[PDB]
DNA sequence: GTTATCCGCTCACAATGCCACACGCGCTGCTCGG
DNA sequence: CCGAGCAGCATACATTACTTGTGAGCGGATAAC
């Protein structure tokens, strides 16, 4: 059908030729030509080769494919052919029919917005406002603010002060889509209840964008507005967040406290061993709670606090246990958020990252799941709260050297040389000595990691009522490590101690490693090889995103057809799953 | 948006799909070689009934 | 003292040990270089245009005896001036002719000419000159043409390790590319049988190759391998003997020679007995005629009388053949030398494999081979194989491939023919064959040694070459059919192909591009970039994981840190700072020469291979002021490694620390202590800056701010020095001195400030003045900060007082929180500039015009408006209003003359009117800041135009003007001092004014004449400067090429002074990006207890991470530098004297352990110092080398000049509650940018709108008001969950099914959200696809 | 010799998603035209 | 006499261009009766 290939009009008459056109024009046209020289007597070879000719365009036609190309005239590509407008990632199949583009949506930048409860999230004024539109015009209507649409558009356009409180209204409870760019699993849309905020960012809950594998380097993120009852209920009832807590890939949860949080709650969770206010007894958290804000006892001192730590000893029954335990300011003001469920043992502890997942399913798995998400919710808040109020900052004299560094590094420096005079004397092979050297420079590398995190970890010697006591480190960097909120103790080696071997471009190590730090300078060549290693990782992961890409698509689409439709087979024949067993250890 | 056309060719012409789709549907249908179903399609060869 | 008057304003503190010995070079020298090497009349031929000319020329006919060639050449200067060629829309051509002499070699008689045709300067085309900032003034836009990095011509030698036959029997092929031609190659098939190919053909024993260059078995054989002779003696065959031969694998029998035993009847001959045999002397063994089997023999063999050939060349041999040969002869038996493990055979097998056996055979192969289905004569396949090579039109070996080549097989002559050669093959064969064994070694090509940059001038000749011989071609069979003698040479060719040949590369070009011009470092890091891509350049779908990866040889010739990170990393590359390219076009990095034991200040410049002879040094070795390393086993790189070595094995030295990375990380402070995979994203999000409305320095800055700033071109740099004689905020007009000046030219010149204008990433670019006025001037010094500059240093972000800790999540993963107080300072908030262009037709219905009044719009939309209908200059317009303002011939098809006749006087205008005004898109806002309008010669013009022609007149004028009263003032002085040295006229020439001066007369003897002189040049003068006005006037008003149908292009600017606000994207420079998130009212942010607050806010749990701590450390510095200032302040508070306030600065600037700079603060004039002193105010800028920055310790000694607590962190307060956080965090000035993905160009959502026409479906794109695509991977999603229904709306009722859409609209309107879905459109378009071809697809009827 | 067998030869056929921006989009000497 | 449309043109040629990884049909060498 001509509509189906439209001549688009420029400015003016430059009318843009798409090219079935002119596979048509060129195909009809050896047909006219080939019929007025049938009619003219028909000199034989002429015409057979008029007929072959007439037979290459229309092959071209159907598809430009085989037998040579039909270029377009001084445009050095291949024409579209119909197989063309079919194949492909443009071709109707992935590009208009499997995925078609949304008029009823729209996008923007994440913000972080971290006030918000688990199941909201931010949207600016302007979005809603050009969203929502229809649902405006329909309450206009209702309320006869405007009799006539138009009326409702002009209002719309000038945005008179009732129409705010208009969509404030016609969202009250109308879910919402939000999702980001590459959605590699099922939690890439999820479904939230908006709030009206201002400038242009979208705000989201930071677990949720844990969960969305979102950032906020600028990724961008669109929304989507369900508009039948039908999808609206739907949005509610399965894709809101506070449904998916669990990845459909393993039965882990998937909204786990990343960082900033577990900060806070870690120094929230700790014990000075003389901090002020040490020594005293608390008639309740809440008491604990009122004593610090007033500045009379540190965050985390020794103590020994009231609790009532609720049970269930038969099921449904929740009995009470008002216990004298010695515990820490700190973890008291934390009891006040655990919903009368999970006993004392679950917050006592120094509660790093592990830990939060840790109570996160334990509190899951005893109480359900509405007082779960507030709990998780109040954890989030108060974590944030108390990170602030923490201060926790990272200076230049945090990252600590240990004063044996140097010492181990010559130390393994004259090792390195007699071992290399060995070679040069005649006493071993250059393989073996290769082996040798990069053997004792690794030995000397855990050397120096284990020597920093034994000065690092436990520097804090304290001392109360008297002498000396040691603790664990306060120290900003490895409290930011200790309580897994961001970065490993091997990140951390990487930094304060050796950097350790680096690797070549094929993959062999070289003899000399980086014998510098971050904190320290480094090198020139130094610089140069762990270049090497970082373009490596950089080029591995620019490739392996497309590979993943086209491998996660192949699989959706053999797979795409298995619903469950029988309740019950009636089968016998399972598998004998038996624990793996490398060799090793289980 | 719908209605089709047609163009009555002057003379028959191959379908370069059933031609040239691995394995070509007309060579299978004539158990003959693509090589010589191609080299009588474009007007240089023979090919006796 | 050595401080030009530019530096003795604000003098950078420098830290850093090195003492730098090479300045840093014009960072552009590649570009202006290569157009150089492009442009230049070279005298020898070897490149530029010159190479290209005498590359095709001399033309001929066809044999015809009437050639064409060219004498020289030369280029007329640009009809317009590069801002007048970048404002009006035109490229900035040059004009290009050629003296064209033609010979007609008269039939019939020998070499000589009666007709001969000299027609000079024939007009082929212009070409696009660089500008003197590298890019090239293409029409409108402004194009900068990157280098690309590619494979260089000539040979070499791959493994192909094993990757195929899965046999671990690894086939080196060997392959040899020209510049221009057909490649060749050699391999070895896994039966060990060398197989010749062309470029991609069937694959061909490669013997027969051989065979095409008259070479017989007998030669071929000769010529690749060693002669084992068998003289047949009075018995035993004493076969001469090298006991290396016999050494090879195991014996068969006893060697015995010269009566003893040498060797017993064993096998594998132990190396000592080989050795005792090279003792002995043996020339000859007795061998038994049995052992010769395989053996086959090399000479050709016949019988003596029987004319048949007993023994055949490379043949066989065979005891009984053997046998039947011998009773006609020998004496003389010369076999080949074969052996499975050196000088194997190889040989042999192809030519056993090879089917001909003649050459006018190996012709005919070629010639089928090359195009099957031809008519195979010998002249046709001869001329063909003599084409493919040995012709130096098809075929040229680009002389630094021959030098490539040539070296790659150990030959000495660097020179050499640009064609290939049989000595050449056989040798390239020879040493593939020895790959094939053990000696020899194949080459990576990822090695630079083999990977040659070819910049503009380069590429450009190879285009215009292309386009070239073309145009050969054209005027050969034009010279062969039309007349001999009756033309003249300018017509027989046609600029056409020239033109646009050199136009489609110069603006259409995988490589040219618009420059990345929003940033004075971004267009340095994009004129100084080396790509991969491109035409001859691999693509990013087949790099290979293995090209990208940086090579060792990599180290001070490509910068190995930036580089864009995603789908090209590796191919795109900032060359090293350092970096040169060679002669040839390697890329040569700086060395410092060492001496015996000292290390010499004199650099060589070194490419890939020459690198890797020495042994190098490092920079980082500590010296000891005399050329002496204080240690002994120095870190060194010798072979792509790097290893220990002693002070007397070093040979040359780094020249300084910063030659390893690019100009774009050397930008980073203490960027050595970051990771590498930090500092990339860090130097890319430095290209990304943007500039503000006031920029500032950087505190913490690396030295080379200076240079980037006034390398590029966003500067404008004095050129003359002199005195500042006006200054303007537009204008500035310099008077240089009197040593550099000419005769003419008083003095003055100008530099117009280009004020606000677009830019091609729609940012803002200006040029505000920084020199005062009067203040004296030297050549080369920064007389206007172009954008987000400050006095000639780099400096794109702001100095924000920065403080890291958690802040109630507002900075939860990597966001920022930041304080009202930035926002009300305007410290971030851009300008933003887009054009809008309205262009004018003539339809054939009917011209288009551009009136004031449009027919059916209101009263407002015609209010912004002039009379002639468009908008003033200020009118705050916003999406949707009119600019113009423009009205189109709407109907057709009336054919009532009756009415025409009406509506052709009475409704001559009112007739077919129509609306298609441009409306400035839905959305932008701003304010119209300029208005051009360009107007086809011809159509007449309008008052606007006329106004604003007036207007540059007016511009134009004044310089002149102003010019003229500078000459007219010292005219009159020459004047007044004729006519006061004598007379005399003592009160007249100061009372009398010039009114009457040009006519009064002293005594007329000889002063007469001296008023003729200096009277009659005068007017003479005058009438001078009214021509050059009047050809100015011309230039200005003159007629606009705007050439397929269009009147007048009316382009109309925009400008929004874009505000920061929650969403934008800011970075430091290190990688550290984040969302801002909140503009947090000043009352709340944490603020020092003396009640300063802090601007912003980041997180730490951001370093810890990504391990780049170098931030940290320059967050530290920072707090130094603002640290003095704040003290500097002080001391400008309280009128302190002078002295005391320099003592303090000279105390500061030299507070470093070992610094290269000793700056004294005297010979500095106690005003000057009081200039330097408020220049500082803001805090003392600090420059720290990238490998030389101040260590932990210093930092210390420089807080401790401030009164700022060593550890860099300070007890703050929460805004909110008032209570201090314990544990003191870290506060500082860190350097912070602001990018272009700022989010007003994201957020937008979509209700409702227009759609797409082939498929009914939204369109795409913020522009076209579209809405998000649904992606495959969003639809897997929404269906993993059962969301059936929402799936099922979104994918029929929301985008398609036009009907089912429209009823959902005027039901939801109505307060009921249910939807009555349908068949997408889509679908039934992919239906009627389908069913346009042979296939009948429909939809079954139950 | 032939009949079935197998191994290297050549060709078809795939390459993540989005977003944004930019640029361009035949011609040309024969043909219709005064 | 050149300006304004047109019809079928790889510009006529040697254009051209290293590996991409994998399957699959195919044609020349190969074992057996
Ligand atoms: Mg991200």
């Amino acid at each position: 059908p001509p509509d189906l290939r439209p001549l688009v009009p420029l400015d003016g008459g430059r009318f843009a030729t798409s090219d079935l056109n002119d596979l048509y024009r060129r195909v009809i046209n050896r047909n006219n030509r080939l019929k007025r020289l049938l009619d003219l007597a028909a000199p034989d070879i002429i015409v057979r080769n008029e007929k072959r000719m007439l037979q290459e365009a229309v092959d071209a036609l159907l598809d430009n494919g085989r037998r040579g190309r039909a270029i377009t005239g001084s445009n050095k590509r291949p024409l579209k052919s119909l197989a063309d407008m079919i194949k492909g990632k443009q071709g109707r199949f992935r590009q208009n029919l499997l995925g078609k583009r949304v008029d009823y949506s729209g996008r923007s930048v994440i913000t972080v917005g971290p006030y918000l409860r688990l199941h909201q999230c931010g949207l600016p004024k302007k979005m809603a406002l050009e969203l929502f539109k229809p649902f405006i015009y329909g309450k206009l209507e209702l309320r006869g603010l405007a009799t006539t649409i138009k009326a409702a558009k002009k209002m719309v356009e000038r945005e008179e002060a009732v129409v705010w409180d208009i969509l404030d209204e016609v969202i009250r409870e109308h879910p919402v889509l939000l999702n980001r760019a590459p959605t590699l699993h099922r939690l890439g849309i999820q479904a939230f209840e908006p709030v009206l905020i201002e400038g242009k960012a979208i705000q989201l809950h930071p677990l949720v964008c844990a969960a969305y594998n979102a950032d906020f380097d600028g990724d961008q993120m669109a929304v989507h507005v369900p508009l039948t009852l039908e999808a609206q209920l739907e949005a509610r009832a399965l894709m809101m967040s506070t449904n998916n807590i669990l990845s459909p890939a393993n039965g882990e949860p998937i909204i786990v406290p990343s960082q900033d949080v577990v900060l806070g709650l870690y120094y929230m969770t700790r014990d000075c061993v003389n901090a002020k206010g040490e020594g005293m007894v608390l008639t309740g958290p809440k008491e604990a709670e009122r004593l610090y804000r007033s500045g009379l006892a540190s965050l985390h001192a020794r103590v020994k606090v009231r609790i009532t730590e609720y049970e269930k000893d038969a099921n449904g029954e929740l009995v009470a246990k008002t216990s004298l335990k010695d515990t820490t300011v700190g973890r008291a003001i934390l009891w006040m958020i655990v919903p009368k469920g999970l006993p004392y043992s679950i917050v006592n502890q120094a509660l790093g990252k592990k830990a939060i997942s840790k109570m996160l399913n334990t509190c899951y798995r005893i109480l359900g799941l509405k007082p779960t998400v507030i709990f998780a919710d109040q954890i989030m808040y108060t974590g944030f709260a108390y990170a602030a109020r923490s201060g926790a900052s990272v200076g230049i004299d945090d990252m600590v050297i240990p004063e044996k560094k140097h010492e181990i590094i010559s130390e393994a420096e004259a090792e390195v040389a007699e071992i290399q005079e060995q070679f040069q004397s005649g006493l071993v092979t250059a393989g073996e000595r290769y082996n040798k050297v990069i053997d004792i420079w690794a030995a000397a590398n855990d050397r120096v990691s284990k020597a920093m995190m034994d000065n690092l970890q436990t520097e804090t010697v304290i001392n109360r009522d008297g002498q000396e006591e040691k603790q664990v480190s306060f120290n900003s960097i490895y409290m930011m490590a200790d309580s897994g909120a961001r970065g490993s103790a091997a990140q951390i080696r990487q930094l304060a101690g050796m950097r350790g071997l680096m690797a070549k471009p094929d993959g062999s190590i070289i003899e000399t490693p980086i014998t510098a730090n971050f904190r320290e300078g480094l090198n020139v060549l130094q610089y140069f090889i762990s270049t090497h290693g970082a373009r490596k990782g950089l080029a591995d992961t620019a490739l392996k995103t497309a590979n993943s890409g086209y491998l996660t698509r192949r699989l959706v689409d053999v797979a795409q057809d298995l619903v469950v439709t029988e309740d019950d087979c009636g089968t016998h024949e399972g598998i004998m799953m038996t624990p793996v067993i490398e060799g090793g250890d289980v | 948006r719908e209605r089709m056309g047609h163009i009555e060719l002057a003379s028959p012409t191959a379908h370069i799909w059933f031609l040239k789709s691995l394995p070509s549907r007309i060579g299978l249908l004539l158990d003959m070689p693509l090589r010589d179903i191609e080299r009588v399609l474009y007007f240089e060869s023979y090919v006796v009934i | 003292m050595v401080y030009s008057y530019t530096e003795k304003k604000r003098i950078r503190k420098d830290f850093g040990k090195r003492p730098q010995v090479l300045d840093v070079p014009y960072l552009l020298s590649i570009q202006l270089d290569s157009f150089q090497k492009f442009i230049e009349q070279d005298p020898e031929g070897q490149y530029g245009l010159e190479a290209a000319f005498r590359s095709v020329f001399p033309i001929q006919s066809y044999s015809g005896n009437s050639e064409l060639q060219y004498v020289s050449y030369r280029l007329g200067e640009p009809v317009f001036d590069v801002q007048e060629c970048q404002i009006r829309g035109v490229t900035y051509s040059a004009p290009l002719r050629v003296k064209l002499r033609l010979v007609i070699y008269e039939r019939e008689a020998p070499e000589g000419t009666v007709k001969d045709i000299k027609e000079q300067e024939v007009y082929m085309g212009e070409i696009p000159l660089m500008t003197d900032n590298g890019t090239f003034v293409i029409n409108g836009t402004e194009r900068v043409i990157v280098s690309q990095l590619h494979r260089s011509p000539g040979v070499f030698f791959d493994s192909d390790k094993g990757k195929t036959h899965s046999s671990g029997k690894v086939l080196y092929n060997a392959r040899i590319i020209p510049y221009r031609g057909s490649w060749l190659d050699f391999e070895f098939d896994p039966k060990d049988n060398l197989f010749v190919r062309i470029d991609r053909r069937r694959k061909l024993p490669a013997t027969i190759i051989l065979r095409a260059l008259n070479y017989t078995t007998e030669q071929i054989l000769d010529l690749f391998f060693e002669k084992v002779i068998f003289e047949i003696r009075d018995n035993k065959l004493q076969m001469e003997l090298v006991p290396e031969r016999l050494r090879g694998e195991t014996a068969s029998f006893d060697i015995e020679a010269n009566g003893k035993v040498y060797v017993e009847k064993g096998r594998r001959i132990t190396a000592r007995h080989i050795r005792q045999l090279e003792k002995d002397d043996v020339k000859l063994i007795e061998v038994p005629v049995e052992y010769i089997a395989g053996k086959v023999v090399a000479k050709d063999y016949i019988d003596e009388s029987t004319g048949e050939l007993i023994c055949a060349a490379n043949m066989e041999l065979s005891l009984d053949l053997l046998a039947k040969l011998s009773q006609s002869g020998h004496k003389r038996i010369e076999t080949l030398f074969t052996n499975d493990l050196d000088h194997g055979p190889y040989i042999s097998e192809t030519l056993r494999v090879d089917p001909t056996n003649d050459r006018l055979s190996a012709l005919v192969e070629i010639y089928r081979m090359m195009r099957p289905g031809e008519p195979p004569t010998r002249e046709a396949a001869e001329s063909l194989f003599e084409n493919l090579f040995f012709s130096e039109d098809r075929y040229d070996l680009s002389a630094v491939g021959r030098m490539k080549f040539n070296r790659s097989l150990l030959r000495e002559e660097i020179e050499g023919s640009g064609i290939l050669s049989k000595d050449d093959i056989i040798d390239v064969m020879k040493k593939l064959i020895d790959i094939r064994n053990g000696k020899g070694e194949v080459d990576d090509i990822d090695h630079l040694g083999n990977r040659r940059i070819r910049s503009v001038g380069e590429m450009a000749e190879n285009q215009f070459r292309v386009g070239l011989v073309r145009v050969e071609r054209a005027v050969k069979e034009r010279l062969s059919l039309g007349d001999l003698d009756t033309l003249m040479p300018q017509d027989m060719i046609n600029a056409k192909p020239i033109s646009a040949a050199v136009k489609e590369f110069f603006g259409s070009s995988q490589l040219s591009q618009f420059m990345d011009q929003n940033n004075p470092l971004s267009e340095i890091t994009h004129k100084r970039r080396i790509s991969a891509l491109g035409p001859g350049g691999l693509t990013r779908e087949r790099a290979g994981f293995e090209v990208r990866d940086v090579h060792p040889t990599h180290y001070g010739r490509v910068c190995p840190i930036e580089t864009p990170e995603g789908p090209n990393i590796g191919l795109i590359n900032s060359l090293s700072v350092y970096a040169q390219t060679n002669e040839y076009g390697f890329l040569e990095t700086p060395y410092r020469k060492v001496t015996d034991g000292v290390v010499t200040d004199e650099i060589h410049y070194l490419s890939a291979i020459e690198e890797g002879n020495y042994v190098i040094a490092q920079a980082n070795s500590n010296l000891d002021e005399e050329g002496h390393f204080v240690e002994d086993l120095v870190t060194c790189r010798s072979k792509g490694e790097s290893s220990l070595f002693s002070r007397d094995q070093v040979d040359y030295m780094d020249v300084s620390t910063q030659q390893v990375v690019s100009v774009g990380a050397s930008l980073i402070p203490f960027l050595e202590h970051d990771d590498a995979n930090r500092a990339l994203m860090g130097a890319n999000m430095q290209r990304q800056a943007v500039p503000t409305l006031r920029a500032d320095k950087p505190l913490v800055g690396t030295g080379m701010e200076r240079a980037v700033a006034v390398d590029s071109g966003v500067t404008a740099v004095a050129k003359r020095g002199g005195v500042v004689q006006y200054v303007d905020a537009s204008r500035i007009v310099i008077k240089v001195n009197e040593d550099e000046m000419y005769p003419g030219e008083a003095g003055i010149d100008i530099y117009n400030l280009t004020k606000y204008t677009r830019s091609n990433q729609n940012t803002c670019i200006n040029q505000m003045p920084c020199v005062s006025l009067g203040e004296p001037v030297e050549r080369g010094d920064v007389l206007a900060d172009g954008p987000s500059t400050d006095l000639g240093e780099l400096a794109l972000g702001q100095n924000m007082r920065v403080a890291f800790m958690p802040w109630n999540g507002y900075n939860f993963e990597d966001s920022i929180l930041v304080s009202e107080r930035v926002v009300q300072e305007d410290r971030f908030t851009t300008i933003h500039i887009q054009e809008l262009a309205c262009v004018s037709r003539d339809t054939k219905l009917g011209p288009e015009e551009i009136t004031a009044d449009i027919p059916n719009v209101g009263e407002a939309a015609l209010s912004k408006l002039d009379e002639s209908g468009i908008v003033y200059i200020g009118a705050e317009v916003t999406g949707g209003d009119i600019l113009v303002g423009k009205v189109t011939p709407k109907g057709e098809t009336q054919l009532t003359p009756e009415e025409k006749l009406l509506r052709a006087i009475f409704g001559e205008k009112a007739s077919d009117v129509k609306d298609s005004s441009l409306r400035v898109p839905n959305g932008v806002s701003g304010t119209v800041i300029d208005v051009q309008v360009f107007t086809r010669d011809g159509v007449e013009k309008d008052k606007r135009a006329l106004e604003i022609e007036e207007m540059q007149l007016k511009q134009a004028k004044k310089d002149l003007s102003e010019e003229l009263q500078i000459l007219e003032a010292g005219l009159f002085s020459r004047i007044r001092a004729v006519l006061v040295a004598g007379g005399v006229e003592a009160e007249k020439l100061d009372k009398l004014p010039r009114d009457r001066w040009l006519e009064l007369g002293l005594t007329d003897e000889e002063k007469q004449n001296q008023l003729e002189q200096l009277a009659e040049q005068y007017d003479e003068l005058k009438h001078e400067f009214e021509k050059k006005l009047e050809a100015k006037r011309r230039k200005i008003t003159q007629g606009d090429d705007l050439a397929p149908g269009v009147l007048k292009i009316v382009k109309v600017y925009l400008a929004v002074k874009r505000r920061i606000q929650p969403g934008d994207k800011m970075a430091g420079r290190h990688g550290n990006k984040g969302v801002i998130s909140k503009i947090n009212p000043i009352e709340d942010m944490p603020y020092d207890e003396n009640g300063t607050p802090v601007d912003i806010v980041l997180n730490p749990l951001g370093v810890p991470s990504r391990m780049n701590i170098g931030q940290i450390l320059e967050t530290h510095l920072g707090m130094a530098a603002k640290g003095i200032g704040d003290k500097i302040n002080a001391m400008l508070k309280q009128q302190q004297e002078v002295a005391k306030l320099r003592e303090f600065i000279q105390r500061a600037y030299d507070l470093g352990a070992d610094v290269r700079q000793k700056v004294d603060l005297s010979t500095f004039s106690d005003e000057e110092v009081m200039r330097l002193a408020e220049n500082l105010r803001k805090g003392m800028p600090i420059a720290t080398p990238v490998f030389d920055g101040a260590k932990e310790a210093e930092i210390k000694e420089l807080l401790k000049l401030g009164d700022l607590p060593t550890s860099g962190q300070i007890r703050l307060y929460d805004g909110r509650t008032g209570e201090q956080f314990e544990r003191p965090v870290t506060v500082g000035y860190m350097y912070m940018l602001k990018l272009n993905h700022l989010v007003d160009d994201k957020m937008h959502a979509r209700s409702t709108g227009s759609y797409s026409l082939v498929t009914q479906q939204p369109l795409g794109g913020k522009a076209q008001f579209g809405g998000q695509r649904f992606g495959e991977m969003e639809v897997w999603a929404l269906e993993a969950y059962g969301a059936a229904y929402t799936l099922q709306e979104m994918l029929t009722v929301k985008s398609d099914d036009v009907n089912g859409r429209t009823k959902m609209y005027k039901n939801i309107v109505d307060g009921n959200h249910q939807m009555e879905p349908g068949m997408p459109e889509s679908f039934n378009v992919l239906l009627k696809e389908i069913r346009s071809l042979g296939i009948n697809i429909e939809l079954e009827d139950e």
